[PDB]
């Protein structure tokens, strides 16, 4: 007569993490030349 | 000789041995883990 007892369960979650950190460096020149007449 | 490694859990040895995260949490933790061996399987010899 056999029979089967459980102790304990366990639950192993099953998620997916991400983690993310970013640097930037930039730099712009701008040359602008206006003629007015009047 | 060294030990023999144990890493696999599928009959085909083609599936390593996963922990949970918060058993890593457990392990990186300074607990250790225990091993325990519950029946062995062997041959004997006789003669034909």
């Amino acid at each position: 007569i056999v029979g089967v007892g459980m102790e304990k369960l366990i639950i192993s979650t099953n998620e997916h993490a991400s983690t993310d950190q970013g640097k930037t460096v930039s730099r712009a020149t701008t040359n602008s030349k206006t003629e007015s007449n009047t | 000789l060294s030990p023999l490694a144990l890493n696999t859990m599928d009959q085909f040895s083609s599936r390593l041995i996963p922990i949970n995260y918060d058993q890593l949490k457990k392990l990186d933790a300074g607990k250790q883990i225990k091993l325990e061996t519950t029946q062995v399987s062997g041959n004997f010899g006789t003669k034909n």
